[PDB]
């Protein structure tokens, strides 16, 4: 909820600094992705409604323990609000924040030898919207600049013209580009008037709508409940 | 055995998966409502010899006053409406227009984005397959009215299997000369000119006698849930204009003569119920596009 | 023959009649009291025999 | 020798003889007028974000204020309209609507049941018969645009007689290649692509040369008296809706691809003048059916 | 509607005196009486609703030309509110009152060979309710007394036990018996229960509810006659009096 | 060819066409509501030591005060409820109760007689016909659980056709040993213990190997629209009481073991749709009859 509410590059990067990797990953096994399933949408049809499970559905799915699984889990958290199930990551990586995993060399993780085309295919980039596409490219650029693979990032953008049009305009090493950036990246937010409490056809659309509807209640009643647990504890 | 299928039912390309949420659907409904007011205001401007009604309508649609030296594109709403139409057709479209623009344009008017409060009848004939034996030649021509021409050069009568899918509600089947048709594992009736069939109750067999060719005309009707403001006359006009304007020029896609062929072809995919809702939203957008472009030609 | 004219212009504020809207609302309070009183008497007195 | 005829013109089933009086026509006219308000009110309700205009219009149509759980279908007016539509189609229909209900429903609006105020153009091509010589093959396909493909295998040129009936007003003929056509016992003109004919002139003779087949495309225009509220687009949609919902599944009836083919077929039959009058009332009733069912959807997929 | 609203025997017999036989005839073609049909009831089912047409209905039906059909059309008028289509009846018969047809010899109709069991089957008696059956037995009794076949009326009643119990008790020639009757014969009336505008399944039930809802509208219309508020405006002939007597009797 | 059918499906007798209007339906619903309070009054009589709760409820039900002298019968409501039940079962039963009495009894409570606002699941197994070859013997036993025993004595395997009707929603087949069932014109599947079938799809072919007997157990589920106050347990108890009390004793009728068999048998008639509506009202009346007769036994 908090990650999807951020609407600026500054706010998104600030949030990733304060958020440990534990929030990105999940401890629920979920189901295997890329499965043609029939779900129930009784609002519209009596028959079952076909759909395909993906990594950006907003529901935890099983993921491998390699470097790609950890990166895919982080990107899913940014664009869908929920991560995947990577078994036994280890306390050493869980305490580190998301940005250090993306943009630092002290994590002990070798993020080189990463193919952005393969990762984009696995995350179903053809199904995500402009804001989700923009957030995914931000993670790619941070990973590319840390490992000195700026050429491979440019090659990926050249092959994908639609992604090149909406590419973020910041440079990871320069602070001036971050402050002057005018991108809008807010998936959820408090809307003028309201939105009907009705279901949607797709798994992604319905889960995204559930986040928007619950944001208003989460905004008002989160400070006290979080503080009660935060008090008398040490942060990871 | 030889297989014959309808041309418009072959390889339906995937449709876009963006701008189908409640906020985007409200934007399309707002666009149609404002486009209708644009057409009405221009007529009122012509009648009353004053440009006041048109100025108000264009100011709301485009968020700017009309100017004599500048051109009337339609503003940011025109650009957004064109972009969403491109994204609806194919999944390879850029889908560039942001959400903050979609929400700001849906707030201009207060109309629900409901797309299931009415229905429309689409008269396209789905002929999935017409299995034919050797020596018998079958040709399927047409979509709105499918004429099937069959003749046999063999010694004996042949059996021709017809499959109309499981989506169409009723199919009325008329032949040039009286012919016998019956379902699987059913007695053949006396030859008669016309047949009324539900495509759901299994494949059908038509007895083809030796001699002159038998030409059979098919007509089908299918009910698809559509918004109240749906208008087939306007939607079909918008479909042609968008195709003429290059909005549908995207690689690795199929093209259709009319909108009803498009919606039935996507309905008959492996999982066609997914695409019907997206296609319906595209139809309402084309109706808004047609009304806006006729008021503001470019 | 002597048909008086009823103005009723100052009663409406725009398209809202305050006095009529407020008079309809007090029936909801009356409905609450009717159910409250009926249940309390039933519980306090129970079945009645003469 | 060989005789070929249009498929939709064969064996027109009898139509109903009930609900054809002045009071019944008022009931049909009232239903169409109130159904039109139902569609308009629903559109206005969506724009104004309030169900008041629809609740107010539904109260006039159905004489009841709907409850939330109970499905809205139209009440007695929908029940009467649906059954009367069945009675018009065939004689075998039960015709089980009382006269008290018809009189009460006709009193809702002050409209007149006039079915002869205006006209409409029905473009269905009637080919009563096409008589051909022994070595020639003739096939007739289509109703809105009839394509007559004729092939002359014989040794010499053949004469094929066309009978378009007497009801149609104008028939326009076009061919793949220029061809010769003239009235009975009249000189043959030069080969032309297009002919404009009056169907009352008489049987027409076409000359078929030996060689490639000649395909003649036919288009007709018939004018039939209809009420001023008649709308052909709405009538066709209502005809398809009634066919899909199963209102026309009566024993020993003929099924037609369109209301265009239905009204022309009954016209091209004995006592067809009286049949057309009943079919016109069925057309307006079907127009009411389409508007009412679109505003009140029941079926889900 | 007016006939179905008559509660007492006095009111029903008075109405049959005023009403000419033409109101029993329909002049509308109708359809065949007994036929299995599929009807549309969309408020309950999507599938067409099977039903069987019957003579006792609010709609016209084809009836035989003989005296049997004329008697049946009279009974169907009393119990259902609508008669049958009997073509080309003479003007002399049509101007006669219904009571005169059933209880007078002046008309040329011969009814001596009437069989009550056959008529009760044709006008389906297993389908009628208690009030409808009571009205039918009134018509049978009037025919029996005019014809002298009062024994045939009794044998018919003895063959059917439930009909004998509910058979109205009056003498077709004495007015004192009519006044003393306490039977209630009102098919339509003001309903104590809540009556809605929903449709009904059977043809008989849906047609009856149309009459029931029509009477309520007729009750609140200006045509209805309110005795307690306009009794002085009524003509002396139509005013309610204790000494009101039918012709003869 | 030997044809075996379920015993309970044969010769459904006509049902009554009376007391199905809105006023009569409200009477049955009122009877169910007032009989429910009559049972509850006994428990409210135990919490205190007085009989005032029971006397209060009896007076509402019977329009008369209870008296120690005579046996509490139920008053006018008991006679009306008893006679209305008889008219429901057969068309030969008289419609004794006047409509004026029913209208008066319907005004006691303010319930609405809507009998299509819920659904119920009925477990009777409809087996319309089982067709077997000459050498095989087939026996069908039971209604709630259909045990079909088939023995093949010929040299080769046999094909047995199963017809479960066109009304039941689902049918579950379980065999003593694994067996193969496929729909007509479909390839035989491998041997499995359990098959799930939709009866509307078509007749089913079962392969009978030569050797030991094969027994198939069938369970069916059918959804029928019922009032919300429907209680299947209470309805079944009332049916047994009405049968014992002789309410159904009338010439030229068929007798059934349970209300499950009765409603399914009527539904599977030539025009069974119109019978189901009357049967449901009978069940609600039987539910009231059970509650009332238990409080007041005679």
């Amino acid at each position: 909820m908090d990650v999807l509410s951020k609407g600026s590059l500054k706010e998104l990067l600030a949030h990733l600094e304060k958020t440990p990797l534990e929030e990105a990953i999940s401890y629920r096994i979920g189901t295997v992705p890329y499965q043609n399933v029939l779900i129930s949408r009784n609002e519209y049809y009596n028959q079952l409604y076909p759909d395909t499970t993906s990594l950006i559905d907003g529901v935890s799915r099983e993921g491998q323990r390699n470097v790609n699984g950890l990166i895919m889990s982080i990107i899913s958290y940014v664009v869908s609000g929920s991560g995947h199930y990577i078994p036994n990551i280890g306390f050493m990586l869980l305490r580190r924040s998301i940005l250090d995993i993306l943009t630092k060399h002290d994590t002990g993780l070798v993020t080189n030898n990463l193919n952005y085309g393969i990762i984009a295919r696995n995350l179903t980039v053809s199904k995500m919207n402009c804001e989700q596409r923009k957030r995914m490219l931000i993670c790619f650029k941070l990973l590319a600049y840390k490992d000195g693979n700026q050429n491979d990032y440019e090659i990926y953008l050249n092959q994908n013209i639609p992604l090149k049009q909406i590419a973020p305009n910041f440079i990871p090493g320069d602070m001036r580009t971050v402050i002057h950036n005018q991108d809008q990246l807010a998936i959820v937010g408090i809307p003028a008037y309201r939105l009907t409490q009705s279901t949607e056809l797709s798994i992604r659309d319905d889960n995204a709508k559930s986040y928007k509807l619950g944001y208003v209640d989460w905004y008002n009643s989160n400070s006290f409940l979080r503080e009660r647990s935060e008090f008398n504890l040490i942060r990871l | 055995a030889n297989r014959a299928t309808s041309a418009f039912l072959d390889n339906p390309h995937p449709v876009g998966v963006n701008y189908v949420d409640e906020g985007s659907r409200q934007f399309v409904a707002v666009a149609e409502l404002l486009a209708s007011k644009l057409i009405d205001s221009s007529r009122e401007s012509d009648e009353s010899n004053s440009d006041v009604p048109f100025v108000q309508a264009y100011s709301k649609f485009a968020d700017d006053n009309p100017r004599h030296l500048r051109v009337k594109t339609g503003g940011k709403m025109a650009n957004a409406l064109t972009n969403v139409i491109r994204s609806y057709y194919s999944i390879n479209a850029p889908a560039i227009v942001p959400q903050v623009e979609i929400d700001r344009l849906a707030s201009k008017a207060t109309v629900s984005g409901d797309m299931y409060n009415s229905y429309a009848i689409f008269n396209s004939v789905p002929i999935v397959e017409v299995l034919s034996p050797a020596r018998t030649t079958v040709s399927i021509v047409g979509s709105d009215r499918a004429d099937v021409t069959m003749l046999n050069t063999g010694a004996g009568a042949a059996n021709i299997t017809f499959n109309f899918g499981q989506i169409a509600e009723t199919v009325i089947l008329k032949g040039s000369v009286p012919f016998q048709l019956a379902r699987l594992n059913q007695p053949m009736p006396a030859a008669r000119f016309t047949y009324k069939l539900r495509p759901l109750d299994g494949p059908f067999i038509v007895v083809l006698p030796v001699g002159n060719p038998l030409v059979i005309s098919a007509t089908a009707a299918t009910r698809i849930q559509v918004p109240l403001a749906f208008n087939k006359a306007l939607v079909e006009s918008g479909f042609q204009t968008a195709m003429n304007d290059g909005l549908f020029d995207i690689q690795n896609v199929n093209y259709y003569s009319s909108f009803d062929e498009f919606i039935i072809s996507q309905y008959h995919a492996q999982d066609g119920i997914n695409r019907v809702s997206t296609c319906v939203i595209l139809g309402l957008a084309l109706q808004a596009y047609d009304q806006m472009r006729r008021a503001l030609p470019v | 023959f002597a048909l008086a004219q009823i103005n009723a212009d100052d009663e409406f504020i725009g398209a809202i009649d305050k006095e009529s809207a407020e008079y309809l609302d007090e029936y909801a309070t009356l409905a609450r009291d009717i159910s409250n009183s009926l249940t309390l008497v039933k519980a306090a007195f129970g079945p009645l025999e003469r």
